């Protein structure tokens, strides 16, 4: 579904995002903005390596989750991709912990650095009371 | 962050039950329960997503223990049937953040206090 703004934040401080190795839960909501609009339908192909963004947080199927059909496939978060397509976005939101886990952090995320990174992101969750 | 409160062991006679109660303070996604003999290496007994509930089993437990959640009182359990001499030692419930394989230990970020489990012949 497509959460609402404050909605997302409070669901996401729900499951332990806030602060999360240092990741305020203002650049997790800068983070699903710019990547999908807060749409846990998202889905993104890349005409590159072959490989497909998913979810609220547009994790790639070539090293994260498993589509069945992405070369060099690993699947570190032991998860389907179609998990991270759901309404409830626990799923999501482990496999997205699990990306930051090395060293990149956030940054693994191109658009973090350039919508986010050195920006107002306090916006994001101004007036839900978070 | 997340503090493991375990509790529930105790000494039993062969064939008794135990039911051991891990309760987190914050959010988990991925439980599990691990057993330690003394000087020896932890290993893994059960484990539960609670996302969708799925449920894992180390093959010596399977049958006999039962791993569960009452995500109302944030607690995962690990209830323990039909116990055996070699089921005796402490065990230690842990839990994840991270989307991962649930038998791999190395995803465990949090870990309880332990609990002695005793079986006697």
């Amino acid at each position: 579904k497509v959460f609402e703004r404050c909605e997302l934040a409070r669901t996401l401080k729900r499951l332990g995002m806030d602060g999360y190795r240092g990741i305020s839960l203002a650049n997790w909501m800068c983070l699903a903005k710019w990547e999908s609009g807060y749409n846990t339908r998202a889905t993104n192909y890349n005409a590159g390596d072959r490989s497909t963004d998913y979810g609220i947080f547009q994790i790639n199927s070539r090293y994260w989750c498993n589509d069945g059909k992405t070369p060099g496939a690993v699947n570190a978060c032991h998860l389907s991709c179609s998990a991270l397509l759901q309404d409830n976005i626990a799923d999501a939101v482990a496999c997205a912990k699990r990306v930051v886990r090395d060293p990149q952090g956030i940054r693994a995320w191109v658009a973090w650095r350039n919508r986010c990174q050195n920006r107002d992101v306090r916006q994001y969750v101004q007036g839900c009371g978070v | 962050q997340v503090q493991l409160v375990e509790s529930g062991g105790g000494s039993v006679q062969a064939g008794g039950s135990l039911r051991l109660s891990c309760s987190a303070s914050g959010y988990t996604y991925i439980s599990g329960w691990f057993r330690q003999a003394p000087g020896k290496g932890l290993e893994w007994v059960a484990a539960i997503r609670s996302s969708d509930g799925t449920t894992y089993y180390a093959d010596s437990v399977k049958g006999r223990f039962t791993i569960s959640q009452d995500n109302a009182k944030n607690t995962v359990y690990l209830q323990m049937n039909s116990l055996k001499p070699e089921d005796t030692a402490m065990y230690y419930c842990a839990a994840t953040e991270v989307a991962g394989w649930p038998l791999d230990i190395g995803i465990y970020d949090y870990w309880g206090q332990g609990t002695q489990v005793t079986v006697s012949s």
